[PDB]
């Protein structure tokens, strides 16, 4: 647990994402507050959004709760910021850190899937209008994940 | 090769394999063959729990042994 | 007519069909000893019609060494006429009798009949008789450490079921003409050949719908094959298939037959050459007692063993055995043949029952035909076991010393246990205890801690609590009632009413434990099997783990510097949906309970706790505000539970049940089928609604329906218990309600700044103010599985199957509702009874402090199928630091509490190695990638200074030592690891 979690942050120490910052809050291990900058090529593009983790007491043998909290306009993701990801409900394997998970989010990030949906609106939408919600994620992330 | 390996619940597995195949390899093929990991599968044999690292002939396991795959229990 | 509210957990394990049988039947018990009165005990727990007894021989002191129901002032009455009356209390369903005089012909009022202390001859002519007749007949035995069981239910038993397995079944993707059923992406059928399959929903093969049975043949984890179904179609898409399983024809064979050619049951695999020579030692116990007046050899006797022995050879060329006879192992059967412990008994009794429970009612695999055990292991090498040390010296231990000697009674009754728990397993291992004489002596003492209370169904399975001690405390009860069977206990056992967890250790702390002898756990959760596995790490305490499900059951053994301890693997963790699949597209009937339960928790307690809240915090909204993901939901459930929709009558909670049902069950859907027609395909050109997603259709409201019904009652029934009113029941009300009421128009929506402020604060003027509102509260709605008068699972079972109803998925009833979202456990009597027996055979190893890993056993079995096995603990691991061997597991770093950088110069210039991360707890205390201002700040301070600056919390005065986990490396940068630090405040 604690130096597994410690493996990870010296880890993630050693060489910079660049894409994405994870650290401890105050001192607690098991809650990070990690970063992550919207793909360059996706809507999103030029915003950061805050994500909270919450590592559990059997780290690593079950998934750690990441949750958005800067409000974004996808269809895999809901108003909790709720994230719809396969390696984080049963697919959870202890033999992947939590950069991969990042990467997972960023690539989620990148492309929607709209043919498995978490908000059913979102997804209409992406489906029929794709201008609309080109534009919807637009301002919502100029509204939300800019300042 | 052949060996047998029993479930707790009462299934039956059939796996084929060699006298210098690793405790390792036979965890991985009945991780193929029912999808339990091979860190949560727990092996006995004449009264010894295998151990990763080791071979079969370490256990003097030959052909048609029966081995138990068994798990412990949250209740009581 | 079965009173669910006493067989819960029984009914998930047996089923109702399994126990309506079994109330039909009477079991006949011959012998009321401790084997006898165990048996006995699990039967009348279990439910049968009722149990005769049948015992007349007198009581004696030694029989008091196993059985329970028998005090010193019995002594010189027969042993049924005292042991009626106290198992006539245990279930109130089950009548207890007695019968004086035994005839052949008065066994066919029986079902079953069990016999225990009696001769070979004896049985003979009971089997002779039950066999041609069609009775079940069980037959066991305890001698010393070793127990035999035999089985013989007639030449034409039935069995429904062998394995006790739900039937399995699955989703289909394709069915081929050749009947290659395929599996839906990454799902596993789980079948083995020969099975019977039968399919429905099959679309393109209508003739596998018909529901008849076919064979599987298991072609690999995902695909099977059923046959040629050319005729009935050329391809199939979709659909389902569920197992069948068929009844088996088991044919036993007469005691008489059996002893010629015995069929054995192997409990352990390692020792395979035994059970031909307990076959022999036993016959020659029958024939030694038959011989000497029903005498058995006397305890570690050399003539009684030699003359056992010679009959032993007598026997074995009588019935022309091709057996080499080991005259260690049989002279070790004759000595301990007066041996009575109550672990055996217990092990011994539970397993009997099961075979009992199987006979009844024709469920699960019995034994086929001989069970012989031993677990010669546990005698002690620690201390002089002889004929002097052996003899009985009239006391009530003389069945044990007969066994283990005088001096290991003294170390017995010198212990200073500590049981965690007192559920069923904790009672079980309360009773072993009290019989074995354990902490009877100056030095010894029991502690005994549970926070639970008793209720109805717990007296099922813990047998120390009758109904009037519903509502009391188990550790109280269980200590009162234990002090009642062995008075020696009288002002030996302390009962606490706390939880272990970090949130006790200032009662269960250093000066608690260091006096403790062994810790036995009898929990039900992992958590907190891992937190004392982690205490007794730490102050390098025996630990003896064990847990059951249903028939299933396990016991582990932590041994310090020896074994690992029980958190050093892993176990498969519980199974959770993903929020995508319980939103919107369940298929399952799981998913829907799951969204149901969500409901009820949203409906009734979340909206409750938000206005309680408002009205006790005077700021309560600038924190919603800046804190909530959802301030605004927040600020609407405070409005309309308040002021909009407060309900003033129960019309209005009628009212309001019915606009949730078209909020939850017609609306919903006819949005989302907007958003996904049915006829929409996906992004790849398939059709969106296949495979794991059904399509929903609205549910118009009809009064006449039942589900409807059920679920405006009880929806209006728990807003009026949130809200305090009356609430009627009568149908004639909610006919005269429902009638006038006119649903609003609703039109699925297309979608399409400050605004959104403007109505936080138009919504937050229209709430009352706090003060207009005092001593004004609403009553959350607690979830409660075992209250059946609080309409839980009544809204939970209704919320359901409506949901069910709009996906067509097949309702559940109230019975499968409650056990899925009551994450009910199902447990029973007789894996309790086999897993405290194992325990404590495996208590009296750690007792004499056995020294090699060989002789401790960890034991698993399964009891439907009978099947059990048994392995040595795997030592702990070890390891190279500095050029000295390291136990991975129990070794530990002393240090007084020094500076932090004296810390580091220690572990330099001792240890050789660089400091990297130093954390205690959950907080980094130190890590070598800080900025050097923070080091330099954090560096002259103390450990104890550190950890309380970083935890923002001074140490409790009653903390001792300090846990602390450091990770470094060595000279030339490759990581090493080394054991904890024990910090010395
Ligand atoms: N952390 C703990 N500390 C002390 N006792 C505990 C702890 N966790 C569970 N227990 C007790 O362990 C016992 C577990 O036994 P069991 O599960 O059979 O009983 P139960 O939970 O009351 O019943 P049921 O599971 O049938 O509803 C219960 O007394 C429970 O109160
Ligand atoms: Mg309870
Ligand atoms: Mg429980």
């Amino acid at each position: 647990a604690l130096k597994r979690i410690n493996r990870e942050l010296a880890d993630l120490g050693k060489d910079p994402p660049s894409s994405s910052s994870a650290g401890p809050v105050g001192d607690d291990l098991f809650h990070w507050q990690a970063t992550i900058m919207g793909p360059a090529d996706s809507p999103y593009a030029g915003g950061v959004f805050f994500l909270s983790i919450h590592f559990p007491t059997d780290y690593p043998f079950k998934p750690p709760k990441v949750n958005f909290t800067t409000r974004i306009y996808h269809p895999n993701i809901n108003s909790n910021g709720s994230i719809c990801l396969d390696i984080l409900r049963d697919q959870w394997s202890p033999a992947l850190t939590i950069s991969k998970v990042l990467l997972s989010i960023s690539s989620l990030l990148t492309d929607p899937n709209p043919d498995d949906p978490l908000v059913p609106e979102i997804a209409h939408v992406y489906k029929t209008d794709r201008s609309r919600y080109e534009l919807s994620a637009r301002e919502w992330t100029r509204k939300y994940a800019i300042g | 090769m052949q060996i047998f390996v029993k479930t707790l619940t009462g299934k039956t597995i059939t796996l084929e394999v060699e006298s210098s195949d690793t405790i390792d390899n036979v965890k991985s093929k009945i991780q193929d063959k029912e999808g339990i990991p091979p860190d949560q599968q727990r092996l006995i044999f004449a009264g010894k729990q295998l151990e990763d690292g080791r071979t079969l002939s370490d256990y003097n396991i030959q052909k048609e042994s029966t081995l138990h795959l068994v798990l412990r229990l949250r209740g009581g | 007519t079965i009173d669910e509210g006493l067989y819960s957990r029984q009914l998930y394990v047996l089923g109702h069909e399994a126990m309506k049988q079994m109330s039909q039947s009477n079991v006949l018990i011959i012998g009321c000893k401790g084997l006898g009165v165990e048996i006995a005990k699990n039967v009348c727990l279990a439910g049968v019609k009722s149990v005769t007894l049948y015992d007349p021989q007198p009581t004696r002191i030694e029989d008091l060494s196993s059985q329970y129901f028998l005090t010193e002032d019995d002594i010189g009455v027969p042993r049924a006429k005292v042991t009626v009356s106290k198992l006539a209390e245990l279930n109130q369903y089950v009548p207890v009798s007695v019968v004086d005089e035994l005839s052949t012909e008065y066994l066919k009022n029986f079902k079953c009949v069990v016999v225990t202390e009696t001769s070979l001859t004896k049985q003979l002519e009971i089997n002779d008789f039950t066999h041609k007749n069609h009775i079940a007949y069980i037959a066991a035995d305890s001698r010393g450490l070793f127990g035999s069981i035999f089985c013989d239910f007639g030449e034409n038993f039935i069995c429904t079921d062998t394995d006790g397995n739900e039937p399995l079944t699955g989703m289909i993707a394709s069915i081929t003409d050749d009947g290659v059923v395929t599996m839906l992406e990454e799902t596993r059928h789980g079948l083995e050949n020969g099975d019977f399959v039968k399919f429905t929903e099959v679309k393109g093969m209508p003739g596998l719908n018909d529901g008849t049975p076919r064979k599987v043949e298991v072609k690999g984890p995902y695909t099977f094959s059923i046959g040629s179904v050319k005729d009935l179609g050329s391809a199939g898409y979709n659909g389902v298939f569920t197992q069948v399983k068929v009844p088996t024809k088991i044919s036993f064979k007469s005691l008489r037959e059996s002893l010629k050619d015995p069929e054995y049951v192997y409990p352990d695999f390692g020792k395979m050459m035994r059970p031909p020579q307990y076959h022999i030692a036993f016959q020659a116990l029958s024939a030694f007692a038959d011989a000497h007046e029903g005498s058995l050899p006397r305890p570690r006797n050399d003539i009684d063993a030699a003359e056992f022995f010679e009959f032993c050879k007598k026997i074995a060329s009588t019935l022309q055995f091709d057996v080499e006879l080991d005259e260690k192992l049989i002279k070790e059967i004759s000595y301990q043949a007066r041996g009575d412990l109550v672990a055996m008994s217990a092990f011994l009794g539970g397993a009997v029952a099961q075979e009992v429970l199987k006979a009844t009612t024709s469920k699960f695999y019995p034994l086929k035909q001989y069970f012989y055990f031993d677990s010669l292991e546990s005698l002690p090498s620690s201390v002089t076991i002889s004929e002097e040390t052996c003899k009985p010296r009239g006391c009530r231990y003389d069945g044990q010393i007969a066994v283990f000697g005088s001096e290991f009674q003294e170390k017995i009754a010198s212990l200073s246990t500590f049981l965690v728990g007192a559920g069923a397993i904790g009672c079980e291992m309360l009773k072993n205890w009290a019989m074995m004489g354990v902490a009877t002596g100056e030095s010894g003492h029991i502690s005994v801690t549970d926070m639970d209370s008793i209720e109805k169904s717990n007296l099922n399975r813990q047998f120390l609590f009758r109904p009037r001690d519903v509502g009391k405390l188990k550790s109280e009860c269980a200590s009162t009632a234990v002090s009642i069977m062995n008075p020696s206990l009288t002002g030996k056992i302390t009962s606490y009413q706390e939880r272990v967890g970090p949130e006790s250790e200032g009662i269960f702390g250093d000066e608690f434990f260091e006096k403790l002898s062994l810790v036995t756990n009898a929990l039900d959760n992992v958590e907190a099997r891992m937190y004392v596995d982690r205490r007794c790490v730490f102050f390098e305490k025996p630990l003896l783990e064990s847990g059951t499900l249903g028939t299933k059951g396990n016991t582990q053994v932590v041994v310090p510097h020896l074994t690992e301890s029980y958190g050093s693997s892993q176990d498969p963790p519980e199974k959770s949906f993903p929020i995508c699949t319980l939103k919107n597209f369940p298929n399952r009937i799981e998913h829907t309970i799951a969204w149901a339960r969500d409901l009820f928790e949203g409906l009734f307690k979340q909206p409750i706790d938000n206005v309680n809240m408002y009205l006790s915090s005077p700021n309560f909204l600038e924190t919603s505000l800046k804190t909530s993901s959802n301030p605004r939901e927040v600020l609407e459930n405070i409005r309309d539970y308040l002021v909009t929709e407060k309900p003033l009558s129960f019309e209005e909670c009628i009212m309001w049940a019915r606009l949730q049902f078209d909020k939850f069950f017609n609306n919903n859907i006819q949005q989302l089928l907007f958003n996904f027609p049915k006829d929409s395909v996906t992004s790849t050109g398939q059709p969106f609604w296949s495979g794991p997603k059904r399509a929903p259709t609205p549910l118009s409201f009809d009064i006449h329906n039942r589900e409807h019904f059920d679920f405006i009652v009880a929806a209006a029934s728990l807003y009026a218990f949130n809200y305090g009113l009356k609430s009627e029941t009568d149908p004639a009300i909610y006919e005269r309600v429902l009638a006038g009421y006119n649903p609003p128009p609703f039109a699925p929506k297309s979608g399409i700044a400050n605004k959104d402020k403007q109505e936080l604060k138009s919504i937050a003027d229209s709430l009352p103010p706090p003060s207009s509102l005092v001593g004004f509260r609403l009553t959350p709605a607690e979830f409660e599985k075992d209250d059946d008068s609080n309409h839980h699972i009544d809204f939970i079972t209704a919320a359901s199957n409506l949901r069910a109803m709009n996906y067509d998925i097949t309702p559940a009833d109230r019975f499968k509702t409650k056990f899925v979202a009551g994450k009910i456990v199902p447990a029973m009597c007789t894996s309790t009874a086999v897993v405290s027996g194992l325990v404590c055979l495996e208590l009296v190893k750690l007792v004499d402090g056995k020294k090699k890993i060989e002789e401790y056993k960890n034991g698993f079995f399964n009891l439907a199928i009978g099947l059990f096995t048994f392995s040595d603990p795997i030592a702990s691991p070890k390891m190279k630091v500095n050029g000295k061997e390291i136990d991975k597991i129990w070794d530990r770093y002393n240090l007084p509490d020094c500076t932090l950088q004296e810390l580091i110069d220690y572990f330099q210039k001792e240890e050789g190695l660089e400091v990297t991360m130093l954390s205690s707890g959950v907080s980094l205390l130190y890590a070598n990638f800080q900025p050097p201002k923070k080091l330099a700040e954090r560096l002259p301070l103390k450990i104890s200074e550190l950890v309380e600056q970083i935890t923002k919390k001074k140490l409790e005065p009653f903390r001792k030592h300090l846990v602390l986990e450091i990770c470094c490396d060595d000279a030339n940068g490759e990581d090493v690891e080394v054991p904890f630090i024990c910090i010395k405040l």
